[PDB]
RNA sequence: AUAUACCGCCAUCUUCAGCAAACCCUGAUGAAGGCUACAAAGUAAGCGCAAGUACCCACGUAAAGACGUUAGGUCAAGGUGUAGCCC
């Protein structure tokens, strides 16, 4: 019957059943999924299969001057028409189904280590083109509520950086993991650390602190030695402009604590200059490529003390065992010092 | 071409003179003293921030060290005067309803702004939704009291330093001046140490203001010819 | 994501 | 490339306040934006 | 017979830029920790396996002693060490002929 | 909950026409009537075929016009006129607009046996009342 | 062709604009835009008697690029 | 066949008043939380209530009544995904 035809839309809505207890607490799950697909798209007004040319709608109105008339392809000149339409229908489909692949995160199921792009322009013309964005963590948080048990929420940390020092992180909450995305990028840019680099490649000095469980222990390496770090912190070195470090992390290994751990650490370091103005010395490197030449990192700006700093026969610093047992070559472990990727 | 030279004339002079604008005539630790500025409050609300300026506790009750409050109060007037001079938007903030009154009609004479009412939560932090995404923010924020009406760090104390706004305030011996960029020690709760401060800074207010007019027309006739 | 995701002016009077 | 048409603009702004409105409406017709 | 040119060329610099030409690849394998040698060798009976090494990917990029900006992408510029194989993804055949046409 | 002719409240990104914004309560309160004829009053007869009528004019043009249909039709009789009104947009040339009026005041008009004529008013983009 | 008064000068400048807009988005934008030397001489002389010397001076290049004769009038302008 | 794939049209709490995008802030940037009027971190579009309209009033009665709950009811109103039958 005529009259029982349904519109496009409603045809879809129904035989995609996107809305439903189904779709309410994702209780259907989609290996197999009905994909929506718009069947006018490719179609042309006038065109149909006894392949009539309408003048003025489906051909032109006038041909040399003069009106056309009522015409009808041949069986032939018809079969053309239906096989390019097929065809034409098929290299669609091949458009999208030539998609380009994004690289993939930590591992392949990932999100961890995988970009999110600049954050957004403010609302003043404000850019961060030169902010890159990171993953770090997303979780599925399962909240029961009164009348609508167990719900979905998302929460994603994300770090952010310029490449030269700036950078920041901060946790997006949202149902959707895309606007938890936004939330997390565009709040970070506004929370942003400055890390002073030692020659804009390492730290400064050997860094080891504890935040709540996690421990991090921090050491100033040499140019060439990469970034052999827990993947986490090689994601966010590379957005603060490390380049050369060693970092070992104990206790708990949560996200969250090794993140704000390792930002409270690295914004906390003293640079030369501010260690020559502290003690009013000369910050003297020695090299041991360089041999014996003393090379002046920092002096004072203040005036110059003149008494030296005192020689104690024995230092009173409280050692790593980690770091005496390398040193005496009583540390085994198969897994120290692997072959790895370049990072 | 000639911006160098007006930004050189009148935007960096002042700030080659340790008192451009003679803030420190305003003052003197008698007129601090007669205003009863050293006035602090009892030791058992003594603040442990606020012992580098205390002078001591007589019969249990705090006294300033108005020789530092001097000091403090030349800087913090300095840097007021400096602000007002670039037209800065300078903020009044406090929550004693005793003189809000007085502060709001202080900020109405000196060209300047006052929130003396109830601090809603974002009114910095939040500002472009609250009042449009063009909205200017204040380059300085005074407060004549640090702490609301619960005795607790007004909240415009901790969202001034998340916005980068400097911040001028006056705190006594129970309040917590480490987030303030320009504490000045100082009775907060006297009628009279409150006056008195509310004539220094609508002074220096105004006095920059003065001197800003005066520079400008100056470096424009000079222009001319 | 990883697959990809590609969901992929002037007016003139008696226009020809 | 050939440029989009464009609308023209409505008509009600070629009409004289003195003008004879029946001429514009002379039978029952819908209601017209660029006519009325 | 020139292969220096190569590096020379705008065809390299589309595709490489000033990175080195194993800036980008990467194995794949099971685990965090990948096997501590690479695959032996990438062509096979002149055929390509499915992720050519950097070296075996692109046919113009030739390891020879004369090509010696090519040879410096697989030296450590602060070190003078050559970079182990698993650093930078070659296979160990066109590693043998990497370290051999560096000395 | 009542369903019949509601579109819900969504995330604010939904554009509705003044009609589809109404419920069905609002007809005849803030909303007015999509056809106009005599066979629903007291007294009067075929409201049946007027009725049968409207469903296929609607239908007809819908696929007649397709994709340019930029809101509902308005269907008036005045007699045995049929004035058909339509809001279409400002996509298709007008060649093709010209054509399809043409051929449908004509199939229509053989159709049903009385003078149809259809009047397009075209607007850039379909109006939005609100965002629900 | 002469010169008017202010009003009706600063008048002839907003459709010389709208008249520029035309030769520049011409449907025979795919065939080299044909700018006749009369009408680029008389578009720039039109804005500057209406004192919009910005866009007269800018006009100046596609004398050089179309290599059309500037019209003593305009230089001395 | 499947209302446990659905559209459509509904029941129920509702003889409810809440829901909620986008932001902001607190908890060390934990799951979480965000009110005080002599106010102490919330601002909130939109939807609902409300208002308005219908009936004989501004009353009452209708109508309206979001989000969500019970994979509630209905494939047998019609349409329809999936599977099945086609002497
Ligand atoms: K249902
Ligand atoms: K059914
Ligand atoms: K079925
Ligand atoms: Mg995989
Ligand atoms: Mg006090
Ligand atoms: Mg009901
Ligand atoms: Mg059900
Ligand atoms: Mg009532
Ligand atoms: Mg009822
Ligand atoms: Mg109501
Ligand atoms: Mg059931
Ligand atoms: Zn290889």
């Amino acid at each position: 019957s005529f009259f029982t035809k349904l519109t496009a839309d409603e045809l879809w809505k129904g035989a995609l059943a996107e809305t439903g207890a189904g779709a309410k607490k994702g209780r259907g799950k989609r290996t197999k999924k009905k994909k929506r697909k718009d069947l006018n798209r490719g179609q042309i007004i006038g065109e149909g299969r006894y392949g009539f040319l309408w003048p003025g709608l489906n051909v032109p109105l006038m041909k040399n001057g003069a009106v056309q008339t009522i015409a009808q392809r041949s069986k032939e000149e018809q079969e053309k028409v239906e096989a390019d339409m097929i065809q034409q229908r098929e290299e669609w489909d091949r458009k999208k189904k030539m998609k380009v692949k994004r690289e993939r995160g930590w591992s392949g199921n990932s999100w961890g280590g995988i970009s999110l792009g600049p954050p957004d322009p403010g609302p003043c013309g404000e850019t961060y083109e030169d902010f890159d964005t990171r993953i770090l963590e997303v979780r599925n948080v399962f909240t029961m509520t009164a009348k609508e048990g167990r719900k979905k929420s998302i929460r994603v940390l994300v770090a952010v950086g310029n490449g030269k020092g700036a950078a920041g992180f901060s946790i997006g909450k949202a149902t959707d993991r895309m606007d938890a995305f936004r939330k997390a990028k565009n709040r970070a840019v506004h929370h942003l650390h400055y890390i002073e680099r030692y020659e804009d490649h390492t730290i400064f000095h050997d860094i080891s602190l504890r935040f709540k469980r996690t421990h991090i222990k921090m050491k100033k390496q040499p140019k060439g030695y990469g970034l052999r770090c827990h993947r986490a912190i090689i994601t966010i070195c590379r957005l603060i402009g490390i380049k050369d470090m060693y970092a070992k992390v104990s206790g708990s290994i949560n996200m969250l604590s090794l993140t704000q751990g390792l930002f409270r650490g690295l914004s906390r370091q003293e640079t030369h200059q501010q260690l020559a103005d502290k003690k009013g010395l000369h910050v003297v490197e020695i090299r041991e490529e360089c041999g014996p030449l003393p090379i002046v990192v920092a002096s004072p700006r203040g005036p110059l003390r003149k008494d030296p700093e005192p020689e104690d026969e024995v230092p009173d610093v409280k050692l790593d065992w980690e770091d005496v047992k390398t040193a005496q070559g009583m540390k085994r472990s198969v897994w120290s010092n692997l072959k790895r990727a370049a990072t | 071409e000639d911006s160098t030279d007006f930004n050189d004339k009148i935007l960096n002079e002042p700030l080659k003179h340790s008192d451009f604008f003679n803030v420190k005539e305003l003052f003197s630790v008698r007129s601090l003293f007669d205003a009863r500025v050293h006035l602090g409050h009892k030791a058992g609300c003594r603040h442990r921030f606020m012992e580098p300026y205390i002078f001591g506790s007589r019969l249990d009750h705090d006294i300033i060290d108005l020789e530092q409050t001097a000091t403090h109060l030349q800087l913090a007037l300095n840097f007021t005067a400096h602000m007002a001079y670039r037209k800065g938007i300078i903020l009044f903030i406090s929550r004693n309803r005793q003189f809000s009154y007085l502060i709001e009609n202080m900020a109405r004479d000196c060209g300047e702004y006052a929130h003396t009412r109830y601090f809603r939560g974002g009114m910095l932090t939040n500002a472009r939704l609250l009042f449009g995404p063009t909205v200017r923010l204040p380059d300085l924020i005074i407060f004549l009291h640090t702490l609301n009406n619960i005795f607790e760090p007004h909240v415009a104390v901790r969202d001034a330093a998340k916005m980068n706004i400097p911040t001028v305030g006056i705190v006594d011996t129970n309040c917590n001046p480490c987030l303030i960029t320009y504490p000045v020690p100082g009775n907060d709760d006297s009628p009279l140490a409150v006056h008195l401060y509310c004539r220094l800074f609508q002074t220096a207010i105004t006095r920059a203001k003065e001197k800003r007019q005066q520079v400008e027309a100056l470096y424009r006739l000079q222009g001319q010819k | 994501y990883l697959s990809g995701e590609e969901v992929e002016e002037y007016e003139c009077y008696a226009p020809d | 490339r050939p440029p989009r048409r464009k609308a023209l603009p409505p008509r009600t702004e070629k009409m004289a306040v003195d003008q004879d409105w029946p001429s514009v409406y002379p039978v029952a017709a819908p209601f017209k934006p660029s006519a009325v | 017979d020139e292969p220096w040119k190569y590096l020379e060329s705008e065809e390299y610099q589309e595709r490489y830029g000033s990175r080195p030409v194993w800036a980008d690849y990467r194995r794949n394998h099971k685990g965090g920790v990948p096997p501590q040698r690479t695959r032996k060798t990438c062509i096979r009976r002149n055929k390509v396996v499915g992720n050519p090494c950097p070296i075996c990917r692109d046919h113009k990029l030739h390891v020879d002693f004369r090509n010696v900006k090519l040879l410096e992408q697989f030296v450590c510029a602060h070190t003078g060490i050559i970079f182990y194989a698993p650093y930078t993804g070659v296979c160990v055949k066109q590693h043998k002929r990497l370290t051999q046409a560096i000395q | 909950k009542n369903r019949a002719a509601r579109v819900r409240v969504s995330k604010g990104d939904k554009p509705v026409t003044y009609e589809e914004a109404h419920a069905p309560h609002y007809i005849a309160h803030r909303k007015g009537w999509l056809s106009l004829h005599t066979g629903n009053l007291d007294g009067e007869d075929h409201a049946a075929e007027r009725t049968v009528e409207d469903v296929f004019l609607r239908k007809f043009m819908w696929g007649t016009f397709p994709g340019c249909l930029a809101d509902q039709l308005v269907l008036k009789r005045r007699g045995n006129q049929l004035e058909i009104c339509a809001v279409v947009l400002r996509q298709l040339s007008p060649h093709k607009y010209y054509f399809l009026v043409g051929y449908s005041e004509t199939l229509l008009s053989y159709f049903y046996k009385c003078p149809v004529r259809l009047h397009l008013q075209t607007v850039p983009s379909k109006v939005v009342y609100k965002y629900l | 062709r002469d010169k008017h008064p202010p009003e009706l000068q600063v008048a002839f400048a907003d459709c010389a604009a709208d008249i520029k807009s035309a030769y520049e988005s011409q449907p025979i934008r795919q065939t080299a835009q044909d700018w006749p030397a009369t009408s680029l001489n008389c578009i720039a002389i039109l804005f500057l008697r209406a004192g919009r010397t910005q866009e007269a001076w800018k006009m100046l290049g596609l004398f050089r690029k179309h290599n059309k004769i500037p019209r003593s009038e305009l230089l001395n302008e």
